[PDB]
């Protein structure tokens, strides 16, 4: 009869068939991941082609229902999600060219192998050949050689490809009534039609700058401390007034600073909180790790794992004969099928990763009552943030003492809390200016503010201005230095880590206020608190049915992303860094004073 | 059978032992409406209607008087004044295959809700719009029956459940489906209270 009932019936014949086809495709991807064999690759490709053709046919059929004659907000949200053209608005030749460009960037990134000139008989791939060198070497020219040679090969291969990529993506985005591809990425946070809780695509950049301006003093003090410690480690290369050399940050790109914890430790004489030996002495299997994680999630009041989870997950490396991807991934296959694919070792990192991926599984289970096209996070930040809050809570010494992994007579003094907070800042705070600079650079590239002949002169200028990292030697326009990273070369949004980092501490403050924790925020554990789990599950059950602003009102009581919980989390460390930086100079100079 | 084409078996002129069903450990749901299981083995009924079908795990709750859903409106409707028992059990072992068992269907769309104890096996294309379907599943004209995709790796809310609904009615005809009355060991040569065939 009416247009709304027609759209509801169409959405039901979408949903029902979609859940089952997404299941078939996801199961084919799972069978590829647990069994790397060519027929499984062919079955995965066939299922993916069927899934993409079915999405094409439903997008072709959904557009015939006009949006303004539908008043129900959820139906309008699903119709808005379905009616996106994607690449279908672009011509078939240009769509094929874009797909070919994406595939050849995937092959160049995956099979990129670089080694020293005049010694070409064997070479090292990025993982794990170059990762271990970047994370463990203490030699200046070896790290400089690896960094410059990998950015030479990868950038000189990828620069014309990226120049074609930006033009094709801008053409697709302006064909979809967007200003640029950056506006297309910012449209994920766009909320329209809700009174008061509306969020605009242009408000996202302003909110990111407003939060980063408050990030900046803490990052300046952390950068000054890391600069002083790297000056102690490397005597002559680092200047007191200038930026850090790029190849000394402990990772390939500067994404994380967590590999500098050994060099920049405050109190080496004091012990660590490493619990690995305690699990080795008590012979803790990975099954026991996941059962302890399940005990953590039932302690907060969330539902426990299904029987099919324990039956169908692969929590151990299969063997030599059978090949599997080692990366930990939580799979929501559909229809109540939840699995974790992780090659779990007996380490603290794998235990925290198990908590993180079981948080992903809990988030996926929570919106199982929702319709299929609403089965997502409210934005891309919440989905990772609900795993990162479990990674925060599980890492506390109170949680380790509660599960018996730590000695009950372990002395928790201020020095261990300071060095733990410094490690968490090197992991968490250090990625924020790199993420903001990369996303702002990509937004200016898509917007056309930066011409193609001036990409790198601005980029290093941004890195000195924002990240406080100087190039070792100047780079011309034959280089493509951003696209050596996985997410930018393979068409992935990068602001999800920034939003995840802020939502992580916002959720942490909300649950710790719910749990009535009376101490420091980093000393807070959300176990044993039913009300904190209920406050979490109220947002978790919504999924994508409600706006992320309304979900954030439901959790923290605020209508916008906030920066104050992060500063409250690191406030003891902030005071300690301000005390330690009295003699040294906070801040950096954008000039070429260390080396160029 | 499928829930749109649920099998109905009329049970008459025999002895119905309900304690075999009630004391079995193989059933997950044994919810009786309008009668209690303890007096089933005593009472007597004119006829027993045994409706059998397969549904999902989350749809077992809809087999009840006064419920609302796809199964209640479009597949199998129970009256509010229903006397009988709903017995359901998990059948993931039998009714699920690794490739996917698509032999089970469910009417997804109908113009009006079903009457109680009605069977709809029509395969006519549902008309959601003003345009005539003309027998082709085009725009706004959808096929009514949609398949279930049973697999053994499914969640407990999606695993197949075999449901048998027994309907007990009393009509003015003589009730012949009675329970098995027991027989206390005969004692002779003593002053006892005897009950022989009523
Ligand atoms: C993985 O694939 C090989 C290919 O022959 C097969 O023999 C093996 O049974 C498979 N293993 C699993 C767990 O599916
Ligand atoms: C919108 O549709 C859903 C079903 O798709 C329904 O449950 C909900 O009540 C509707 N909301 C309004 C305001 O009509
Ligand atoms: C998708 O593309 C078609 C054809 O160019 C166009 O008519 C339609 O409006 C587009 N969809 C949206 C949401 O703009
Ligand atoms: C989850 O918890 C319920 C109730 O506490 C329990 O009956 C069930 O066995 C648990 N699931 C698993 C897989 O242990
Ligand atoms: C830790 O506490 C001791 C004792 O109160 C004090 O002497 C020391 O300065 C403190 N250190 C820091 C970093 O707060
Ligand atoms: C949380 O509850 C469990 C259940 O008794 C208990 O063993 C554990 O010690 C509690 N946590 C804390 C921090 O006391």
């Amino acid at each position: 009869s009416t247009i709304e009932e027609q759209a509801k019936t169409f959405l039901d014949k979408f949903n029902h068939e979609a859940e089952d086809l997404f299941y078939q495709s996801s199961l084919a991807s799972w069978n590829y991941n647990t069994n790397i064999t060519e027929e499984n690759v062919q079955n995965m490709n066939n299922a993916g082609d069927k899934w993409s053709a079915f999405l094409k046919e439903q997008s072709t059929l959904a557009q015939m229902y006009p949006l303004q004659e539908i008043q129900n907000l959820t139906v309008k949200l699903q119709l808005q999600a379905l009616q996106q053209n994607g690449s279908s608005v672009l011509s078939e030749d240009k769509s094929k060219r874009l797909n070919t460009i994406l595939n050849t960037m995937s092959t160049i990134y995956s099979t990129g192998k670089v080694c020293n000139p005049d010694n070409p008989q064997e070479c090292l791939l990025l993982e794990p050949g170059l990762n271990e060198i970047m994370a463990n070497s203490l030699d200046y020219n070896e790290r400089l050689w690896a960094w410059e040679s990998w950015r030479s090969e990868v950038g000189k291969q990828l620069r014309p490809l990226y120049e074609e990529y930006v033009v094709l993506k801008n053409e697709m985005a302006r064909a979809n009534h967007y200003e640029d591809y950056g506006d297309y990425w910012r449209g994920d946070y766009e909320v329209n039609g809700v009174d008061g809780y509306d969020y605009s695509r242009g408000q996202l950049i302003e909110d990111v700058e407003h939060t980063f301006e408050e990030i900046k003093p803490l990052y300046e003090h952390l950068h000054a401390y890391v600069r002083a410690k790297l000056m102690n480690a490397y005597p002559s290369y680092i200047s007191p007034i200038g930026c850090l050399p790029a190849h000394l940050l402990g990772d390939m790109w500067g994404r994380f600073w967590t590999n500098l914890y050994s060099l920049t430790v405050p109190f080496g004489q004091k012990p660590n909180i490493d619990v690995t030996d305690a699990m080795v002495d008590q012979a803790w299997d990975a099954q026991r790790i996941f059962k302890e994680a399940e005990k953590f999630f039932v302690s907060v009041g969330l539902p426990n794992m299904t029987q099919g989870f324990w039956e169908n997950s692969m929590l151990t490396d299969p063997g030599n004969v059978q090949k599997a991807v080692c990366h930990p991934t939580a799979w929501d296959l559909g229809k109540g099928d939840f699995r974790i694919l992780m090659c779990t070792k007996v380490t603290m990192d794998d235990f925290l990763t198990a908590h993180h991926e079981m948080g992903h599984i809990q988030y996926d289970m929570a919106y199982a009552a929702q319709p299929f096209l609403l089965r997502n996070g409210a934005n891309e930040g919440f989905h990772e943030a609900v795993g990162e809050i479990m990674s925060l809570s599980a890492a506390t010494p109170k949680h380790l003492k509660s599960i018996g992994l730590l000695s009950p007579d372990f002395q928790e003094d201020n020095e261990t809390e300071i060095n733990f907070l410094l490690k968490q800042a090197l992991t968490i705070v250090g990625t924020l200016p790199f993420t903001y600079m990369l996303e702002k650079w990509r937004w200016m590239v898509f917007k056309g503010e930066i011409p193609k002949d001036q990409w790198m002169k601005k980029w290093w200028e941004m890195k000195r201005e924002i990240v406080g990292v100087v190039e070792p030697v100047p780079h011309d326009e034959t280089y493509c230095d951003p696209a050596s990273l996985f997410h930018v070369s393979n068409d992935y949004s990068f602001i999800r880590y920034y939003t995840r980092t802020l939502y992580q501490f916002q959720f942490q403050e909300a649950l710790c206020q719910a749990a009535k924790h009376e101490g420091p925020l980093h000393k807070c554990d959300i176990s044993n608190s039913t009300e904190a789990g209920q406050k979490l599950f109220n947002m978790l059950r919504l999924g994508k049915s409600e706006p992320w602003t309304l979900a954030l009102e439901n959790v923290v009581g605020a209508k916008n992303m906030n920066v104050r919980p992060l500063l409250n989390y690191f406030e003891p460390l902030f005071t300690w860094l301000k005390d330690q930086n009295k003699n040294s100079f906070v801040g950096w100079s954008t000039d070429w004073s260390p080396y160029a | 059978a499928s829930v749109y084409a649920w099998n109905r078996k009329r049970i008459s002129n025999c002895v119905a032992d309900y304690s075999v069903l009630y004391n079995s450990a193989s059933f997950s749901t044994f919810k009786c409406y309008g009668v209690s299981p303890t007096k089933l083995n005593d009472l007597c009924f004119t006829n027993v209607y045994a409706d059998s079908f397969v549904i999902r795990g989350d749809e077992v709750r809809q087999i009840a008087p006064g419920q609302t859903g796809k199964i209640a409106d479009y597949n199998y409707k129970l009256p509010d004044d229903f006397t009988g028992c709903v017995i359901a059990w998990n059948s993931n072992n039998l009714d699920s295959k690794v490739g996917g068992n698509y032999n089970y269907l469910y009417r997804l769309f109908r113009k009006s809700n079903l009457k109680p104890f009605e069977r709809d096996i029509s395969t006519e294309i549902y008309q959601a719009g003003s345009t005539p379907c003309n027998g082709v599943k085009g725009f706004n004209c959808y096929f009514p029956l949609q398949s279930y995709g049973f697999q053994p790796t499914y969640g407990v809310g999606y695993q197949p459940y075999r449901v048998v609904v027994l309907s007990f009615e009393l009509l003015h005809a003589p009730a012949t489906v009675c329970g098995p009355k027991k027989s206390t060991n005969l004692v002779k040569n003593k002053c006892v209270n005897f009950n022989f065939n009523g």
